[PDB]
Formats: structure tokens, C-alpha cells, sequence
RNA sequence: CGCGGGGUUAAGGUGCCGGAGUGGACGCUCAUCAGACACCACAAAAGGCGUUAGUACAUCUUGACAGCAGGACGGUGGCCAUGGAAGUCGGAAUCCGCUAAGGACUGUGUAACAACUCACCUGCCGAAUGUACUAGCCCUGAAAAUGGAUGGCGCUCAAGCGU
RNA sequence: GGGAUAACUGGCUUGUGGCGGCCAAGCGUUCAUAGCGACGUCGCUUUUUGGAUGUCGGCUCUUCCUAUCAUACCG
């Protein structure tokens, strides 16, 4: 066999003598098989066979319909490459845990459970606020902030957070809950003010729930 | 209910004529009665109907229309109250079944002369009595089954021979060619695929067009003539011959 | 491996028993009942030809 | 994994996992076309003749309908269509013959 | 399947006093909320063809 | 809806010999007799005319009257049968190791045994029991083919799928490996 | 005789399935046909009429509010 | 709500255990663990070639759907591209003649052809259909680990469901 | 120091993310626009050259489930 070895033997010799028959008795019975497998299958397996029946019909009435018609009748990309691209050409051209631990070597222990921000690497927090360790994996430095304008989505990096209606102890801390604004730095965007002039931070409200989801989500404010 | 066909919609451009075409149909021929004097009727019973276009193009003076034979007749008018001019109600009882109605502005006698004078050869129809017992070497199958001599005749291809196996030849396709016995020959007996005298079938005559034997001749029978001038019809041989209502 | 009680295992046995044990066997238990044979060989009421009687949970008691 | 090793819920848990498998099932529907090319190309170089460079080997080129087909059919038992149209042969085919107890392998070109 | 030669686990049918009232609760829980909901807020078909004397 | 009545017509040859008791419908012919019981469906019969049987249910559903249908196909084949009989023209085909088939009359219980060997190159022997009713001969006309005649279309059509089946390939590619008995032509002896 | 897309060739011509036959005459049917199509048009009057009623108060009402707006 | 005798009822029941109807009338349903009387989540504009009723539209002797016998052409191997691409590997346009109808074409197929087949159209037959929805009953719509549950037996023109 | 909950789940659990837009049958305050609204598609995560784990365990034995590693069977 050097090359398309199956077809060659078709060529030479051909198929089957019942493949045509049996091709066709099996395409006829499709029908009833269908019906079968709805009315038998059980357990996850009714499940994907409807959700995948359910989504072919969609298709198949979209084709329908984009037949009769035609029959019938006689750039959030570009956004998005465009700053993927400036980004790329830019780019071509201790921890609180542990500080306590040491503290206390030196449930008295409260630990924040939902996610926050900080924003420098390392800060020693006043004693009012020194007991409230933030664990190190459920901060998130960007976001993915939507404008509204414009129809484009980009991961944008988180400068503060402002207010938390949840709770003020959150807003201090920097907990990330739903419908929480934040300011994000929107340089990339580029969009222009009055005087014809930038702007680089702007509100953005988280509109997701992080915990939830880790990802962060927020609508820009514009 | 439940339990029924899944009706195969077509993905395909052409629709249904329907309702428009037909009334496009009556006032085609509505129009075109009165341009013209000699409105033959004639008859193809059973022969394929390819070669019309042919004697379209020939009598390209005349006008040729063919289709519902009741669809043609009442546009004629079958009831002489509503008839278009006298005489088209002989004409609608001349018109029975596989009817053709030809308007003409020459000479009858020509026309009939024409029309003798033309046949065609042609794939036999299903329902037909064969003349020959044809049949195919018991060696190689070729392109006709052997009616030409085989030196000068290409092989059959392996793309038809499932449909000749299909249609009933007991052919095998060996090293490539496709034979209805051994490859050099004899072994087997051979296949006559339709036998003198015997009523040709779908599948005989599938075969022959398959292997481009012709056993019917392509020919036109002209049941009648109307005059528009004398409003008469006058039916000749096939016009009496043929049964009509 | 297949079962002991698979189907083609069950066949193919089935048919050694009827082609090759079946005649040796035949031909082993025909000489013994010969040699059992040779072994062996070795009023109608009042003459008893008729069947009687000798010498109920199945009915209630009447 | 430090997302559900800081969950707090069962609730928390089950759209943290449904989350996590939703990114993988993204991903692998961003990388749709990939498999199918991978799977395209794995089918061919299974289907692809294996030479040996360095051993001994005859190569039959020239333009087509020479005969190179018909010669590599002559000399060893290899199956190359000997149809008479001019790009018959679209890949390299290959046989091998003996020559006082040696082997060589021919490579017919198209 | 081979459930006609090998049963599987019965489902009961015997409904629990417990489950009863949980459902019963929930689903008084839900008329309440159906009508807080309503509360809260934000074509005459025709004679049929098929009438003999329309 | 409980269709109240529906009646379907069964046309018979001048030349046959039909019979219900109960529900045993026999019918004579000059090549035998063929009897099949159909107590399983609730259908009424009669002679309608001099030689067309009336089949009927009365006060029945879209099933009965669907069942009233087949059961109709069913005698038609019957009389198809019992006229002009049923004949199966198999094909065999081998590559490299042609298939030996003997026919045998087996005397006992009078049945036909079909033993088929070389079938791919297996050394075991694929002998097949024939149906009651139905005769099996080498074809001399075409090479590498059979012939199965019988009066019976179920017992006919059974036996060949027996066959088609029994001669199938294991574990091989079916695309290179075409070895195999397979049906042919299907028609009527006359 | 044609041929029939399986092999079987024994199978008698059959008719169409039909458990409603013969309850309706097709004269009948016709004066149904035509007391339908009537039934539809006068239907089709009806509507446009109260339609073109609604559409001509509704532009009314619409010159009202454009003047007390004026 | 004292102790007794007799009578009649409510809730609930009248196949047996259980005292009382295998009571009557019209229909629906066959479940590879149906359902069983006063309740819902799974659940969704969810899949069902199960079954019955119904609604709105469309064709119909001017012959409706399905089927069988056929035709399924001409400019033309349409324009760009290229080993070669002719309706059918690729991008765009997609027109006209003949028409009864035939698309610069729905698939099969060829290295390209060829050829088959589809759309559509005529001949044969002859009477209802066929598209989408609404409503009932039924299947699935998710299940682990000792053997058990409409209370049990069991029930299929019910001993299930609606009045 | 006072107050409050004695405590958790029990037809709960599994395989298919979230945010925004487009489309969308239906329903709706009076009508697909007060508005709700599945499947898909688009933008972000996500792209042009290939270690996490604290107390535990370790062994054996019985039984059971299958959501089956192998044996058997086929598409």
C-alpha cells in the first residue's frame, strides 16, 4: 500500500455486491431507528441525543427558511486585532499568609473568602485592618470590562476599587461582589473626550460574581 | 398524529408552475387560434418525446403545443356553446391522450407528406414487443454488448456495472474489466437480455439504453386537421384508427 | 479464552459427539448388551395377566 | 484548584467546576479546525510509500506519458495505473526487485 | 438492555409523609411568590371556519 | 375514530383450491399445499363475488384496518406462491480461494443440507440445514451461482438470509476483503 | 409492468390507504368548495373594513395629541 | 364525649384482605418495574415515524399527495482560475431560446469526459389531502450500592384516568 | 457583658463557564417592544511556527453497584 490504496481497489475490483441495498435499507430505517433511540435511551444519553436532536432542527429550519428566502427574493474583530496588535508590538519592542504566620510564631484568624485587589506588591496594613488576611490565588489583577459603545469586549487591568454595596468593610478591603465599581485603566481603548482628549480610568462595574466565576467581569461606564 | 413520511423538502431553485402556468397555457392557445388556418392534431403513443425540439426547429414556422390533453381541450373549448370558433369542438373530442396540437399556415398536403417522411430510431418505451432476441458474449461486456463488432468497440465501464448487476446481469468486474463470465472468455453462457416477441419490460429497456440498442421507431401520427375557414375537422387513418372521447 | 459454555464451543462439541465419539461408542455398548445377553440367556385373574388391585390428601373428606 | 481549595459551598463547588469545564470545552471549540487538519494529514503520512534513502535505489523520471508507469511495472511488482492521460501518477510509487541476491528499490516519479 | 432478564433497584411508589409535606410546603411557598410577583407587574379567536352556518 | 366497517378484496386464479375453517388458510395448487394460520388478528371472511374472497373488519381501528392490509399482502403471496412459485438466483465471488458448495439431500426428516468449505481459507465446514418445501440446485447456465425454488416466499427468503448471513466476514476489512454469498435475483419460476 | 424499487416484484399494485373513503360526494364537495372560498373573501372584507376604521381613529387620535402638543 | 336499644349520615369507600357495586353512561391510555384522588422539582420555544381530538393556512377531474412509464433540452466544454475542473475540487454572476418543463443545476460518478440521478414537466390511476401549531393519555427527560413496596395481593373495553 | 440560633442535609447529587451584543417563537401594561425571552454566532479569557497535597493510616475478609481495566459480542 504506497498510496490511496482503497480506492485503487475499487477501481480494480469494486465494492461490495450488497453495499448499495444495505446502504439504502439502512438509510430508510434511519427513521425508526430515531424514533427508538427517543423513546428508549436513558440516563445523560436522552439528554445529549435531545439537546443534539433539539440544535439540528434550529439548523435545519435556518436552512429552511434562508432557501425560501433566497428562492423567494429575485469591526469588534478589528478592535480587538488592533489592540492585541499595539500590545504585541509594545511587548516585541514576602506574602500576608506568611507574615502572619511569622506573627503569630511572634479563631483569632479571620481569612477573606471572596476575591479582592490589591494593587502594590507588598503593603503593611494598619492594625485595623492588619487580621484580615487575603489568600493568594483568589485575587485578580484584570478584568474584562464591555463597552457599551462600540460593541467591544478587552481585558483591561484593574486600578482601585471604589465602592462595594455589599458591605463598606468589603469596599475598604477590596472585595470584588457583583455590580461593584471599580476604576480600570482604559488607555488601550483609546477613546476620546471632549477638547478632543484621552482618558485613561474610568468607573467599571463588576457585573458577575466572581466567586461563582473566577473570571471578573464589568461594564464599562460611558 | 404520529407515524408519518418525512417529507424531503427540496433545496433546489426550481418550484412548482402550478396555477399561473395554466392559465398561462389557456391564454397561449387562446391567442394563437386565430393567427393561424390548418390546426392539426396528432398522436405519439409511445415513443420518447426528444425529438419534438427537432421538428420544432425544422417547422419553425409552426406552432407546436402539447400538454394536459384536457388542459389543451377545454382551453379549445369542448362544449360547442363555448367554443372559440366551430369545428374546435370536433377537434376537443379528437383529443384524447398523448395529443399534440400544431397550427399551421401551409399546405396540408405537405404537412402530411412531411410527417410520413419522418422517423427516427429510438429506445424502445416499456410496454413495446421486441423484434429481436439480442443478447452479449459470454467474454467482455462492451460499451453496446457486442451490436458493433467488439474490435472496434470500448469496454463498458466499471461505473455502469452496478447498475447492469443491479439490473440484473450476473456481471463481475475482475482485474478491472468488467465480463459477464471469465476474463478471456467462455466459462459462462451469456445474457439475453430481451427475447423476439416478447413485451419489453422497465428493465429491458433500460438495458438497451444502457447499451445503446435502439428497437422503436421515433414516428408522429397525425389523428386530424381543422380548417378555419370551413370549420370542419376531417380525421385520416390513425384519426379513425385510434380509439377517442 | 472463551467459556466453557460458549455458544461455538457448545457446537463444535455437539458435533464431535456426533462424528467421532457416536460410532465408538455405539460399537462399545453393542458388544456389551451382547454380552449382557449372553450373561441373561445364561383364567386370566386367577393366572395374574390382569392387572389388580394390590393386596387421601387429594380429596376432601366425605 | 485554589479557587475550590478557598470554596466555601456546595453551591460555590458546582458552578466553580461547571466553570472550569466550560474553559476547556471553549478552548477545544476554538481549536475545531486544528484536529481536523492534524487528522487529515495523520491519515496521508499513513498512507505515505517508506524508502530507504541510503540504500540502493533507481529513480525513473522524465516527462509524463513517457512510459515511466509501464517500465516500473516491467521491472518489478509494483501496481502503478498505466492509464494514458498526461498527470496519471500524482505521488512518488515504489517497487523493489533482486539482482544476484541484492535488493534494489525503484521509485517511479510522475 | 437486559433489565427484562435482570431487574434493577425499584423506584417506590410509597410516597413519605415527610416528602409530602416538604412538597406541599415549597409549592405553597411558590403560589405565594407567583402572586407577589403578579402583584408586582413591571383577541377574540373567531367563528371557526369549519361552522357549516358561519 | 372506530371506523365502523372497511372490506378489502382478494382476487383468485381459475385454477386453485382455497380454504379457512377457523382461521387456517389453506390453499391447493399444482405444485402443493400451502396452510398458515392467522388465529393472532380478528379479521372476517367471505366470497364476495364468484372468485374474489372479502376480507372485513367491522367496528375496528386504523391498526385492524392496517392489519386488514398486510394480512391481504400475505394470501396474495400465498396464491403468488401456490401459481407461479418463487425462485432466488444467489451469487458467490472469491479472490484467491474459491468456495466449494455441495447440495445434499439429506433423506431423513427429506431436507436439503448445504455445506459450503474454502470460504476464505477456513478449514471449518459451514453446513446449513434447508428449509422444509423449498429445492436447491447448482446453476449450469452461470458459473459460481445457485438457485433456490420453492412455493413458500417466507420459507425461500428466510433460507437465503440464513445463507447471507452464515457466509459473512469477521474481523477483516470489508473493503478490501469482498468474499461472500449474496442474493442476486429474485423473481418467479414461471 | 415497471419495476419496483426492491427486489420484490411479487407485490401487487397497491391502493392508496384510505380508512375515509366513499363518505363525501364530490359535487358536494365542490359547493363546499365554493361556499368556502365565499366564507374566506367575505371574512377577508370584514377585516379590512374594521381595520381601516381602527387606522383612521388612530390617526385621529394623533392629531389630537400633535394639537394639544401645538 | 354519662350508660344502653333502634334508625340515618359526614369525611372516606363498595375486586379480596374489608362491611358495602367486578353498578350504569360516554371516551382516552399499553408504560423493558404505567397509573392509582386531592401537592411539586427534575423540565426546557426538550426530544418522540405512539395514539386521539382540534385550530389556521395551501392543492384538488382545471385530476390533489404517493406511485409506475418517460422527458429532464439548446446557446454552452457559460466567466475567472490550471496537469487537467465540461452543471456537480474552487470565487463571482446566474441570462436567453424552446418551452409542457428543465436550475449556467440536487446528489452519485470520471484524470477530464461520459453516464446515472435530483428539481421541474407529460402520460397511467382516481378522491382526499398536507404544513405548522394547541390540547388530552403514554416513552425519555438521569440512575448506584442488604431484599420491599399505589399498604399487600394484584389489576389492562381496569381494580388507571375525566365527567 | 447582654441578645439570637440548640446543629446539617435529606427525590440533594453528575458532562458540557461567565459578561455584553445580534437573532429570536411566543407571551406581555394595549399589541414581539414596560418588557421577559432558549439554540446558535460574535468580542474577552484565548494564540502566526510543537506540581498540588496533613495527621493518619496498613493489611486482610464478606457483600453489593456499575459510571466496564480485561475476557465475550457485535456498530
Amino acid at each position: 500500500p504506497q498510496n490511496e490504496y482503497i480506492e485503487r481497489h475499487r477501481k480494480l475490483h469494486g465494492r461490495r455486491l450488497d453495499a448499495e441495498e444495505r446502504a439504502r435499507k439502512k438509510a430508510a430505517r434511519e427513521g425508526h431507528k430515531n424514533s427508538e433511540n427517543a423513546q428508549n435511551l436513558r440516563g445523560l444519553r436522552a439528554k445529549l441525543y435531545a439537546k443534539q436532536r433539539h440544535a439540528q432542527k434550529i439548523q435545519m429550519r435556518k436552512a429552511i427558511k434562508q432557501h425560501e428566502e433566497r428562492n423567494v427574493k429575485g469591526t469588534a474583530k478589528a478592535l480587538s486585532s488592533q489592540i492585541k496588535n499595539k500590545r504585541a508590538e509594545k511587548a516585541a519592542r514576602i506574602s500576608e499568609e506568611e507574615m502572619f504566620k511569622v506573627v503569630k510564631t511572634g479563631g483569632w484568624k479571620r481569612i477573606v473568602t471572596k476575591p479582592t485587589f490589591v494593587g502594590p506588591d507588598f503593603t503593611r496594613r494598619p492594625v485595623k485592618y492588619e487580621r484580615f488576611i487575603r489568600p493568594m490565588g483568589l485575587r485578580y489583577k484584570k478584568a474584562n470590562v464591555t463597552h457599551p459603545t462600540l460593541n467591544v469586549t478587552v481585558q483591561l487591568p484593574i486600578l482601585s476599587v471604589k465602592k462595594n454595596p455589599s458591605n463598606p468593610l468589603y469596599t475598604q478591603l477590596g472585595v470584588l461582589t457583583k455590580g461593584t465599581i471599580i476604576e480600570v485603566n482604559v488607555s488601550d481603548l483609546g477613546i476620546v473626550t471632549a477638547s478632543g482628549k484621552i482618558a485613561w480610568g474610568r468607573y467599571a462595574q463588576i457585573t458577575n460574581n466572581p466567586e461563582n466565576d473566577g473570571c471578573v467581569n464589568a461594564v464599562l461606564l460611558v | 398524529p404520529k407515524s408519518k413520511r418525512a417529507r424531503v423538502y427540496h433545496l433546489i431553485q426550481v418550484n412548482k408552475k402550478g396555477r399561473e402556468a395554466k392559465e398561462r397555457l389557456f391564454s397561449n392557445i387562446r391567442e394563437t387560434i386565430p393567427k393561424y388556418q390548418h390546426c392539426f392534431v396528432f398522436s405519439v403513443d409511445n415513443m420518447r418525446n426528444n425529438y419534438l425540439k427537432d421538428v420544432r426547429h425544422e417547422l419553425n414556422d409552426c406552432r407546436i403545443f402539447f400538454g394536459k390533453t384536457k388542459l389543451m381541450a377545454r382551453a379549445l373549448g369542448t362544449t360547442p356553446e363555448e367554443e372559440q370558433a366551430d369545428g374546435l369542438h370536433r377537434l376537443t373530442r379528437y383529443l384524447t391522450g398523448t395529443v399534440g396540437l400544431l397550427f399551421t399556415n401551409r399546405d396540408p398536403a405537405d404537412i402530411e407528406s412531411y410527417f410520413s417522411n419522418l422517423s427516427q430510431v429510438d429506445f424502445a418505451r416499456a410496454g413495446t414487443v421486441a423484434p429481436r432476441t439480442v443478447t452479449v458474449p459470454t467474454g467482455i461486456v462492451y460499451s453496446t454488448g457486442g451490436e458493433v463488432p467488439p474490435e472496434h468497440d470500448v469496454p463498458v465501464s466499471h461505473t455502469l456495472e452496478p447498475e447492469l448487476r443491479r439490473l440484473g446481469m450476473p456481471v463481475r468486474m475482475i482485474k478491472g474489466k468488467v465480463c459477464l463470465g471469465d476474463e478471456k472468455g467462455e466459462a459462462s453462457e451469456g445474457y439475453t437480455i430481451c427475447k423476439e416477441g416478447e413485451v419489453l419490460d422497465s428493465r429491458q429497456t433500460r438495458l438497451l439504453k444502457l447499451f445503446s440498442i435502439c428497437l422503436s421507431e421515433f414516428k408522429v401520427s397525425l389523428l386530424g386537421y381543422w380548417n378555419s375557414a370551413s370549420g370542419e375537422v376531417t380525421e385520416l387513418e390513425a384519426g379513425k384508427t385510434r380509439p377517442k372521447r | 479464552a472463551k467459556s466453557a459454555r460458549a455458544s461455538r464451543i457448545k457446537e463444535n462439541h455437539q458435533r464431535f459427539k456426533k462424528n467421532i465419539a457416536g460410532p465408538v461408542e455405539a460399537a462399545r455398548l453393542e458388544r456389551l448388551s451382547a454380552k449382557l445377553m449372553a450373561i441373561a440367556q445364561a383364567s386370566g385373574v386367577k393366572s395374574g395377566k390382569s392387572i389388580g388391585r394390590k393386596d387421601s390428601s387429594i380429596v376432601f373428606p366425605m | 484548584v485554589r479557587l475550590l481549595k478557598y470554596a466555601q459551598s456546595l453551591y460555590q463547588c458546582k458552578q466553580l467546576k461547571r466553570a472550569a469545564l466550560g474553559r476547556m470545552a471553549t478552548l477545544i471549540k476554538r481549536l475545531k479546525d486544528p484536529l481536523i487538519y492534524l487528522d487529515q494529514v495523520r491519515q496521508h503520512l499513513a498512507r505515505l510509500p517508506d524508502i530507504n534513502p541510503t540504500t540502493r535505489t533507481l529513480l525513473v523520471a522524465g516527462f509524463p506519458n513517457v512510459g515511466k508507469s509501464s517500465f516500473v511495472r516491467s521491472v518489478t511488482r509494483a501496481d502503478t495505473p498505466v492509464e494514458p492521460y498526461a498527470f496519471t501518477t500524482k505521488s512518488l510509487f515504489v517497487g523493489h526487485l533482486d539482482y544476484k541476491y541484492l535488493r534494489y528499490q525503484v521509485i517511479d516519479t510522475p | 438492555a437486559g433489565t427484562i432478564n435482570k431487574p434493577k433497584k425499584p423506584t417506590s411508589k410509597r410516597k413519605t409523609t415527610r416528602l409530602r409535606a416538604k412538597i406541599s410546603k415549597r409549592a405553597a411557598e411558590k403560589k405565594r411568590k407567583e402572586r407577589k410577583l403578579a402583584r408586582k407587574n413591571p383577541k377574540d379567536p373567531g367563528i371557526p371556519n369549519l361552522f357549516p352556518y358561519k | 375514530m372506530r371506523y365502523i366497517h372497511s372490506e378489502e378484496t382478494i382476487p383468485v386464479p381459475e385454477n386453485l383450491k382455497v380454504s379457512i375453517k377457523s382461521r387456517l388458510v389453506t390453499v391447493e395448487g399444482p405444485r402443493g399445499k400451502l396452510q398458515k394460520d392467522l388465529s393472532h388478528i380478528a379479521v372476517n371472511f367471505s366470497v364476495v363475488k364468484k372468485g374474489v374472497i372479502g376480507l372485513e373488519i367491522h367496528h375496528g381501528s386504523r391498526k385492524d384496518v392496517a392489519a386488514l392490509r398486510t394480512v391481504r399482502t400475505i394470501i396474495n403471496n400465498m396464491i403468488i406462491g401456490v401459481t407461479k412459485g418463487f425462485k432466488y438466483k444467489m451469487r458467490y465471488v472469491y479472490a484467491h480461494f474459491p468456495i466449494n458448495v455441495n447440495v445434499e439431500k439429506n433423506a431423513e426428516t427429506g431436507c436439503y443440507e448445504v455445506e459450503i468449505r474454502n470460504f476464505i481459507g477456513e478449514k471449518i465446514v459451514r453446513k446449513v440445514v434447508m428449509a422444509p418445501g423449498v429445492e436447491v440446485e447448482i446453476s449450469k447456465a452461470q458459473k459460481d451461482e445457485l438457485i433456490l425454488s420453492g412455493n413458500s416466499l417466507e420459507a425461500v427468503s428466510q433460507s437465503a438470509a440464513d445463507i447471507q448471513q452464515i457466509c459473512k466476514v469477521r474481523n477483516k476489512d470489508i473493503r478490501k476483503f469482498l468474499d461472500g454469498i449474496y442474493v442476486s435475483e429474485k423473481g418467479n419460476i414461471v | 409492468l415497471g419495476m419496483r424499487k426492491n427486489g420484490q416484484v411479487w407485490l401487487p399494485a397497491k391502493k392508496a390507504f384510505r380508512p375515509t373513503k366513499g363518505l363525501t360526494s364530490w359535487e358536494l364537495r365542490v359547493k363546499k368548495r365554493q361556499e368556502q372560498a365565499a366564507m374566506k373573501a367575505k371574512e377577508r372584507e370584514m377585516k379590512e373594513e374594521k381595520e381601516a376604521e381602527r387606522q383612521k381613529r388612530i390617526q385621529a387620535i394623533k392629531e389630537r395629541r400633535k394639537k394639544k402638543e401645538e
